[PDB]
């Protein structure tokens, strides 16, 4: 499906997991900032690209990122 | 089971639990009685598919549209019946 | 229990806040970070429920907003009336109606405006006005500029005093919720003491004032030696000479002899030959029967006296197999929902304004208003507009409240939800009936015009051509034509001259109005407008419908109502919110109305519009070609929108040169919107980062930091700029060529 | 954690139909299946358009999405303020555990699991796509 | 706009009255009246209720464009 | 040729129509050029330009698309 | 409580579908059941034939009545060559679509199961050697109708108030 | 024209016959699974 990526500049608030619609980001251990954790995409098959995780990054340019591609079923966002 | 509680979810029946259902898939086999005639004049037709029906068709409207366009006379067909009264001519007398 | 409730002083009078903009929201109460907050301070002002979630201050808002209306609208009357007083013609239009051009605008002479002062007729130069104002004051018995000035003044006063109660019943005596959600006294009170009150007022006037000055105009009597309205109450027997009826004095009235009032109560219908308008007498009776009804309907409903209907006691008992438990829940929706009464309100009045369209032309109501196929076309055109705007801010609102007002706890199996629970099967079978009615009804035009094209006049769909002829309207002007003689034996003539009969009325040398022929073209025209309607249906209900959730984005409802998309996933999300529905929605009821307003044009221009000579030979203003030319799609280019635009564009140099000068500045504001409506953002927001780099190199940037439009406010920008250019180009047009041929 | 079975026997809420709901994909190529455990009869807002009242006690309701499952279920916990987990059905009847993979929502960090995804630089570090030209790979992807 | 001035320009040479182009070219009505409004006349009346001409198959492709424009809108 | 020998009063012939669609007007509004049936009126310049370059005759034209077809294959 | 004619598609609330009048009324439900598509059991060859009859009997119609040879005395003639042309373009589309969407040798994936839950026999006209006999049965019986209609509206002229 | 008959003879082919057999062509190939 799309390609969800993480970046270091990422401070853990959480706040893209909580916009996904899918399930598709959720929160790891990490020791690179003050929250110990960091956002991670380990099922972007079910992502559908709507980048609401990138509207609530509030870093200065997005620390997470969404690619787009594919488009299979689950990406469509179809019920027939 | 499917219907013996409100519950609408069994892995042991998914074609109900799924809604795949046939509303109106009548299953009776006695519809007609004299049928030996249609089975035997469609031969070319039936178990054919790619090969004998769709190049039969082709051949038969290729030659068929082709016939008709050369062998139309004037009166039903106007293009074939050509001009009938003299030239309009054109301006700055250019013809 | 129904009583008054209020509350003393809930806001104090202050300029404060007026030096705070965006005191109304804690979002734009901060301040301008951006540009952005500019717009947003204009696009949330009267968004009252936005504000706070208090139900009570929303009403008061709304309350005293309606207020402020009020006294704009008396403004702006009282304003017509002194134009109409002192910039105006319209004595010398009293004396020659049939050649003097209503005028009540005239321009300073500064910048050689001064041509548009055209030469009116009557020793006056202005602009020729086409609001039928004249007609107005004629039937009203207006004779004088004095009896203008005295209601312009009114008009301020009354202006005057809805401003104050405005301010009174915001600052000072706020009524509660109570108070607002007291329905049913309201319905009473509007339909007895408001409209029924109203009808039976303006009776009065009409017996005592319309009547006998007006049968005076039309005997030829100048108006300067009319009486005054005054000496016609007082002088009783100078008003029972016009008609004898008032010698009785009342004693029919309360003897139930009403038939010897038949003299100024008749119900003659058809029109005044003298001024091609309606009898005032039919007018007076109709007033009189409709504030009857009204104050009789007025008394249905319970307030506090028992006797009455409750009106959710009415609702909760009308259920059936088909549906769930029916109206059940519609009273708190419609109780504590704004926008929910604002949806039904909105929709009720434009198909009115619709009607009150139709009904004004095949029944002109005035003196020497169907002889004036400008203030016709301009009447009917307009009222059109009026009630297609209405219509889609109808649907808007109603989507609004499907977002935002929608309780489902509160709504289970009832019809709004089962409403929302089929509407698959709704849009399914709405977009299949829009689907056939274009097909039949455009591919039927395409095809006239490729058989015409193609030299087989013979195969097309017209008279002379496979004829669809209209039967089921011919069935019913044929009937409504014979109306009088069984079915309404009371009757003098048909309700209109348009149903048939063969009367033709010719006000001076013109036509007023005449049986009107359906055919083919009018088949066509019809299922035109038909296809239209349908597909503004679809895309208005289609958004409110699926306002709150789709197979798409199940959670739509948390979206909001005014919302861009939400992402490129799932193919694409462009334009989902209910705000990008009502904003298509828009340009359909355009082309609807567009179509609609051409077709009247070209109809009355080319079968009823005219000019009968001594001998009686009636000539049409185009020659009654729509039959033939309407058609084809070519015809509409050539004889509708090239033969009758060589006015508009031929203006110059005259009076009418404002409307070529309009005409070409439509043309460009509509181009302009299409930028708006094509583009995107992204591509502007980089333009002003490079034109924002500029301004640093020179340090002149702004702190308010230059930000693109946003996504829905491009959508909005592109909209009104849209239908600005379109509506303005068609005005311009319509009002040069009908002051040209007329 | 071990993941809960979808048990057959839970009863679904009480719904009068509706025009969105399971469609050939539901038979053909999947569907979905939310479960959760409320304390007594109350109407909730259907995913697909309507109202419902959701048992008082288990509760299993099929669904043609996962985002509808996900909307249903943020409303459940956000509103009612219960627990939810959906399964992924295939019409071989195989079912998978979907939401908490772990047993605790995404949005709390939990030991065990795995960053997948991350990238250990900033997000302007990327390689241009000129290096990579004619290599089957994107710039993100290093 | 290029060919819009190419084609008027030429037109009013090529008939001999330039004066036209030269008097009428320095405002919008006149390119809207004198070109457009103008030189469509023998365009629209390709096909009519009352016959067609070899123009007809023109003013079916001018009415042809106008669609495709529309839909692209 | 008939061009060539009257350029300055004969309309060049782009190709024959055979529309089956058209009526007896339409054939006989679009017979110009000295034709017997429907035919298009060019406007592309290979008249001018191919008069120009020296050739005058249908054979000459028939020699050069044969050795276009040539040169593609 | 009350009576609520409309139920949800076969009781599941969860299937997108509801049971209507329109949709399984007890006239309804056996006119479709009786249609020759719905004829599961019957060989997909009669069910083709009895279609495609129909269908051209009812397509000479328009063609005859309509067509551009409707004002000539080869009105009927014309009418139902345009017919018999549709009919055959109409055999392409279906077996094109046969073509695309079986693949000899697989089973039929026809719903096998009733609304009762009797499961049946998967319906073999969606089978690739189903649907080519169907096609076939098409075929035939588009020509036969429109030889049909031809023969009853012109070779016999049998009085008929608009033709 | 040398040959009249040949424009209505061959306009019909590559008018209907022509598409119709690159349509179904193509519909078939872009159908297949493989
Ligand atoms: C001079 C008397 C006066 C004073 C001092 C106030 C003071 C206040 N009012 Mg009150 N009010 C008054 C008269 C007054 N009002 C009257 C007469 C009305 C009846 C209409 C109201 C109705 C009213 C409501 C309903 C509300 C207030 C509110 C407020 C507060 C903020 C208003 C503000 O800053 O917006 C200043 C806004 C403007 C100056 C815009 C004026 C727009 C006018 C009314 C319309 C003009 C239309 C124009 C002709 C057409 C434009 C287009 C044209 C150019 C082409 C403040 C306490 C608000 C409040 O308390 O906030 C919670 C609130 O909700 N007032
Ligand atoms: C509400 C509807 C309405 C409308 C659309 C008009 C429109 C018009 N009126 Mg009418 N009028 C109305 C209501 C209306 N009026 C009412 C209710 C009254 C009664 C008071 C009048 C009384 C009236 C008179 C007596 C006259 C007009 C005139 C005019 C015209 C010119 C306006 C003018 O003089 O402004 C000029 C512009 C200004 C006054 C603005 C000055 C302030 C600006 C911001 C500059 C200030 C700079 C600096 C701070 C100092 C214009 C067509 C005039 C006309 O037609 O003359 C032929 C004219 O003489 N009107
Ligand atoms: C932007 C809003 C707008 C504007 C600028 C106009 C402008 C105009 N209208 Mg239109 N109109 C509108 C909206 C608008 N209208 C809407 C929404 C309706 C539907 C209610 C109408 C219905 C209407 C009628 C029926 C008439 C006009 C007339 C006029 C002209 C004003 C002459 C006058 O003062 O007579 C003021 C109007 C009268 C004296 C007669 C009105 C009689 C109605 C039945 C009374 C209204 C009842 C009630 C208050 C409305 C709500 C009903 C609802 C509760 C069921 C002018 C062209 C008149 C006209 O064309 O004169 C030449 C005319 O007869 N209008
Ligand atoms: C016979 C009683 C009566 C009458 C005549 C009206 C008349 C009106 N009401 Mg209603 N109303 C009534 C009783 C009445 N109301 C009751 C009992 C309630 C409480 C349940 C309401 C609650 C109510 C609300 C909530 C609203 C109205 C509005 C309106 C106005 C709509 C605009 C319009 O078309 O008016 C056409 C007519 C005119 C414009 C004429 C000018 C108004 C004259 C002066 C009549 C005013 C009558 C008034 C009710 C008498 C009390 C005031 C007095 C103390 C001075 C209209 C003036 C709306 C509005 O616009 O508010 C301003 C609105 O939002 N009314
Ligand atoms: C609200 C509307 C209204 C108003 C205020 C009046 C007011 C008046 N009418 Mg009128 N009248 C009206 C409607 C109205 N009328 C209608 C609808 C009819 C038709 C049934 C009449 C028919 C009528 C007659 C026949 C007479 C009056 C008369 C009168 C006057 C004396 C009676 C009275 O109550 O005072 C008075 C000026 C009397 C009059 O003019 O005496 C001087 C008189 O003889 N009226
Ligand atoms: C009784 C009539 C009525 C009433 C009371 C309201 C009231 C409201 N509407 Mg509704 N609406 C109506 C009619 C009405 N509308 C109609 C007829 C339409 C169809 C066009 C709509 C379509 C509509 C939409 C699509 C939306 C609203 C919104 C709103 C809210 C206003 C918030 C806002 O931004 O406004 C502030 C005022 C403006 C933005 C107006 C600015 C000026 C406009 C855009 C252009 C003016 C054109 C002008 C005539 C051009 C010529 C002059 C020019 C040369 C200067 C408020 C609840 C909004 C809302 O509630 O959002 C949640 C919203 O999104 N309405
Ligand atoms: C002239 C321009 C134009 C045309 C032709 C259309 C056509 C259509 N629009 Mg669009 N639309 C346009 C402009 C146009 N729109 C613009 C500018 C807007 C912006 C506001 C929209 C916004 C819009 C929306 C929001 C919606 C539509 C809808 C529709 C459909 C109407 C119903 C239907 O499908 O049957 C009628 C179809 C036609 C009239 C198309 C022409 C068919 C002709 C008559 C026959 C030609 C076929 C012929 C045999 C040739 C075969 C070709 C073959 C050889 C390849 C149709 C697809 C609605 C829809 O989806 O349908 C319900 C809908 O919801 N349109
Ligand atoms: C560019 C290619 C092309 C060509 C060559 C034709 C040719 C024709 N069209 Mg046109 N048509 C075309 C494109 C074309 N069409 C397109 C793109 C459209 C859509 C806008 C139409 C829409 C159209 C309509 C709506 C009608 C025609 C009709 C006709 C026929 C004229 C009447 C006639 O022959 O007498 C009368 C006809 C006959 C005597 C015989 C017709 C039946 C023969 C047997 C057809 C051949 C069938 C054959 C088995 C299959 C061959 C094709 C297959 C391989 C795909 C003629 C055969 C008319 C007609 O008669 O339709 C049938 C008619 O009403 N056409
Ligand atoms: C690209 C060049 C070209 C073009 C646009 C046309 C166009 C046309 N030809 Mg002509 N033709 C051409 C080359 C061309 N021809 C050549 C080289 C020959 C010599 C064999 C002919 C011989 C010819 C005859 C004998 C007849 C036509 C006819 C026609 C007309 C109907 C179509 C038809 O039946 O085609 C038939 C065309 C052929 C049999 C020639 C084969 C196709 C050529 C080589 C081009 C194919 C490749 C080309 C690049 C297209 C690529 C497809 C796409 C990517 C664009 C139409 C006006 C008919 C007519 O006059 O009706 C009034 C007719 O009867 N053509
Ligand atoms: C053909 C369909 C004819 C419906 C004729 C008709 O008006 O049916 C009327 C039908 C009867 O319901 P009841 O009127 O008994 O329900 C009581 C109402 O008073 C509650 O609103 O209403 C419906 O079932 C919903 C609308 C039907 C679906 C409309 C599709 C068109």
């Amino acid at each position: 499906a799309h390609s969800v990526k993480i970046y270091d500049t990422c401070i853990g608030c959480t706040q893209c997991v909580r916009a996904c619609p899918t399930d598709v980001l959720e929160m790891v251990p990490w020791d690179g900032c003050k929250a110990s954790q960091i956002a991670s995409a380990p099922r972007t098959e079910d992502c559908v690209g709507c980048k609401r995780c990138e509207s609530a990054c509030p870093t200065d340019f997005l620390s997470v990122r969404v690619y787009l591609g594919a488009e299979t079923t689950r990406s469509m966002g179809l019920a027939y | 089971k499917y219907g013996e509680k409100s519950v609408y979810f069994d892995l042991g029946e998914i074609d109900n639990t799924t809604g795949n259902w046939d509303l109106y898939g009548n299953d009776d086999p006695n519809r007609y009685n004299g049928f030996q005639n249609k089975f035997f004049e469609t031969f070319a037709g039936a178990f054919t598919k790619r090969g004998l029906l769709l190049k039969f068709l082709v051949l038969g409207g290729a030659t068929t549209i082709g016939y008709l366009g050369s062998t139309s006379s004037g009166d039903l067909l106007a293009i074939k019946n050509g001009p009938k009264q003299a030239p309009i001519m054109g301006p700055r007398g250019r013809k | 229990e129904v009583k008054i409730m209020v509350e003393k002083d809930p806001v104090k009078t202050s300029f404060e806040k007026w030096a705070k903009p965006g005191h109304f929201s804690r979002t734009l109460a901060k301040g301008p970070n951006t540009t952005t907050w500019i717009w947003n301070l204009h696009a949330d002002a009267h968004d009252f429920d936005s504000h706070t979630n208090d139900l009570e201050e929303i009403s008061r808002k709304v309350f005293s907003a309606h207020f402020g209306q009020l006294a704009v609208i008396f403004i702006w009357l009282s304003g017509m009336y002194f134009h109409g007083a002192r910039f105006s013609n319209y004595e010398a239009w009293l004396s020659d109606p049939t050649h003097i051009k209503p005028s009540a605008q005239v321009v300073w002479p500064i910048v050689g405006q001064k041509i548009l002062n055209g030469d009116v007729g009557g020793g006056f130069q202005g602009i020729q006005i086409t609001s039928g104002f004249f007609q107005l004051w004629r039937a009203s018995g207006i004779t004088s500029e004095l009896q203008l000035y005295t209601t312009a003044i009114g008009g301020l006063i009354f202006a005057a005093l809805m401003l104050f109660a405005g301010w009174f019943h915001y600052h000072k005596a706020a009524p509660k919720l109570a108070w607002f959600q007291n329905v049913e006294s309201m319905l009473n009170h509007h339909l007895a003491g408001l409209l029924g009150l109203g009808s039976l007022a303006w009776a009065g006037h009409q017996v005592h004032v319309s009547l006998p000055i007006n049968r005076l105009l039309d005997a030829g009597v100048d108006p300067k030696e009319i009486p005054l309205p005054h000496e016609f109450i007082l002088n009783r027997d100078l008003l029972a000479q016009l008609y004898p009826s008032f010698s009785k004095g009342l004693t029919p009235f309360f003897t139930l002899n009403w038939s010897e009032y038949s003299d100024f109560l008749t119900f003659r219908g058809g029109l005044n030959p003298v001024t091609g308008g309606l009898w005032l007498t039919d007018t007076a009776h109709h007033h009189l029967a409709i504030a009857v009804l009204f104050l009789v309907a007025g008394h249905m409903y319970r307030t506090n006296f028992g006797i009455g209907h409750s009106m959710k006691e009415i609702l909760e008992a009308h259920k059936g197999p088909f549906t769930g438990e029916g109206h059940k829940g519609l009273y708190e929706i419609l109780t504590t929902s704004w926008h929910a009464q604002l949806a039904i309100n909105l929709a009720m009045l434009g198909s009115l304004t619709i009607i009150v369209a139709h009904h004004m032309y095949a029944m002109p109501p005035y003196p020497y208003l169907a002889t004036d196929y400008a203030t016709q076309l301009s009447l009917f055109t307009h009222h059109m507009w009026i009630g297609g705007f209405l219509v889609v801010g109808a649907a808007a609102h109603a989507a609004i409240f499907m977002v935002r007002d929608y309780d489902p706890t509160t709504q289970y199996n009832n019809l709004l939800d089962r409403v929302l629970r089929h509407r698959d099967a709704i849009i399914s079978h709405l977009n299949w009936v829009c689907i056939f009615l274009g097909f039949h009804s455009f591919g039927l035009y395409i095809h006239n015009d490729t058989m015409s094209a193609l030299g087989r006049p013979q195969d097309m769909f017209s008279d002379t051509a496979i004829q669809l002829q209209p039967v089921f309207a011919q069935w019913i002007q044929n009937t409504h034509a014979l109306a009088p003689s069984l079915t309404a034996p009371n009757a003098t003539a048909s309700t209109s001259l348009t149903w048939g009969g063969g009367d033709l009325v010719a006000v001076g040398g013109k036509v007023a109005l005449l049986p009107i022929p359906l055919g083919t073209a009018d088949f066509l025209v019809h299922h035109i407008h038909a296809f239209t309607i349908h597909v503004t249906v679809l895309i208005l209900l289609k958004g409110v419908l699926f306002a709150r959730s789709s197979r798409l984005i199940p959670d739509k409802a948390n979206l909001g109502f005014r919302f861009p998309c939400d992402g490129p996933g799932r193919g694409g999300t462009c334009q989902v919110s209910a705000w990008d529905h009502v904003f298509l929605g828009l340009f359909w009821m355009y082309n609807a109305i567009s179509v609609v307003i051409f077709h009247f044009s070209w109809k009355m221009q080319s079968d009823v519009w005219g000019s009968i000579s001594d001998q009686g030979v009636v000539t049409h203003i185009t020659g009654g070609n729509f039959a033939q030319s309407s058609i084809t799609i070519n015809g509409w280019l050539r004889d509708f929108l090239w033969a009758q635009a060589s006015q508009v564009i031929q203006s110059y140099g005259s009076s009418l040169s404002a409307y070529g000068l309009l005409f070409l500045g439509a043309h460009f504001v509509w181009a302009f919107s299409l930028m708006f409506l094509f583009s995107g953002r992204g591509y502007w927001q980089e333009l002003i980062e490079s034109i924002v780099w500029a301004h640093n190199k020179l340090k002149v940037a702004p702190a308010i930091q230059p930000r693109a439009l946003s996504i829905v406010q491009g959508r909005a920008v592109g909209v009104a700029h849209y239908l600005l250019g379109g509506i303005a180009t068609t005005w311009a047009f319509f009002l040069a060529r009908i002051i040209s041929v007329g | 954690f071990t993941p809960p079975t979808l048990n057959a026997d839970t009863p679904a809420p009480i719904f009068g139909g509706s025009t969105g709901g399971l469609l050939r994909k539901a038979q053909v190529e999947e569907f979905y299946v939310i479960t959760w455990e409320s304390p007594k009869e109350q109407i909730f807002e259907m995913p697909t358009g309507g109202a419902a009242i959701m048992r008082s006690g288990p509760n299993l309701l099929k669904l043609a999405r996962k985002e509808q499952c996900l909307a249903l279920g943020a409303r459940l916990r956000t509103k009612f303020k219960i627990q939810y987990q959906f399964y992924r059905v295939f019409p071989n009847g195989e079912v998978q555990y979907l939401h908490p993979k772990d047993g605790v929502y995404p949005e709390k960090v939990n030991a065990g699991r795995t960053a997948v995804g991350v990238n250990n630089r900033s997000i302007g570090q990327n390689a241009n796509p000129a290096e990579l030209k004619f290599a089957h790979k994107q710039a993100y992807d290093l | 706009w290029v060919t819009f001035y190419w084609h008027w320009k030429h037109i009013t040479l090529w008939q001999g009255n330039v004066a036209q182009f030269n008097e009428s070219s320095t405002y919008l009505m006149g390119w809207l009246r004198d070109y457009l409004w103008l030189n469509s006349s023998q365009l629209i009346n390709g096909y009519n209720p009352f016959g067609m001409n070899s123009l007809s198959v023109w003013a079916w492709m001018f009415l042809f464009g106008h669609l495709v424009w529309a839909t692209g809108f | 040729e008939a061009w060539g020998q009257d350029p300055l009063h004969v309309r060049p012939i782009a190709h024959a129509i055979w529309d089956p669609h058209f009526g007896q007007p339409a054939v006989e509004a679009f017979t110009r050029g000295g034709a017997s049936g429907p035919v298009n009126i060019a406007y592309s310049g290979v008249y001018q330009w191919w008069y120009t370059i020296g050739l005058r005759t249908n054979q000459d034209l028939y020699g050069g698309s044969i050795f276009l077809l040539f040169v593609s294959a | 409580e009350k009576y609520q004619v409309i139920e949800p598609l076969n009781g599941d609330p969860f299937i997108g579908g509801f049971e209507t009048p329109v949709t399984s009324s007890p006239l309804i439900a056996w006119y479709l059941s009786n249609l020759p598509a719905y004829r599961t059991a019957v060989a997909p060859l009669l069910r083709g034939v009895e279609i495609g009859l129909a269908h051209g009997y009812l397509l000479v119609g328009p063609f005859v009545l309509a067509g551009p040879l409707r004002n000539s005395a080869v009105r009927g003639e014309a009418g139902s060559l345009a017919a018999a042309g549709l009919v055959t373009i109409l055999t392409m589309c279906l077996t094109i679509y046969g073509i695309a969407s079986f693949k000899e040798g697989e089973a039929s994936k026809a719903p096998s199961l009733t609304l009762t839950g009797r499961q049946k026999e998967a319906d073999k006209l969606q089978t690739a050697e189903g649907w080519a006999s169907f096609t076939g049965g098409w075929f035939f019986g588009g020509l036969s109708g429109v030889a049909w209609a031809y023969f009853l509206l012109y070779v016999i002229n049998l009085p008929y108030p608009v033709k | 024209m040398t040959a009249s008959y040949l424009p209505s003879i061959f306009v019909p082919l590559i008018g209907l016959v022509f598409p119709a057999i690159t349509m179904a062509s193509l519909f078939i190939y872009i159908e297949q699974d493989e």
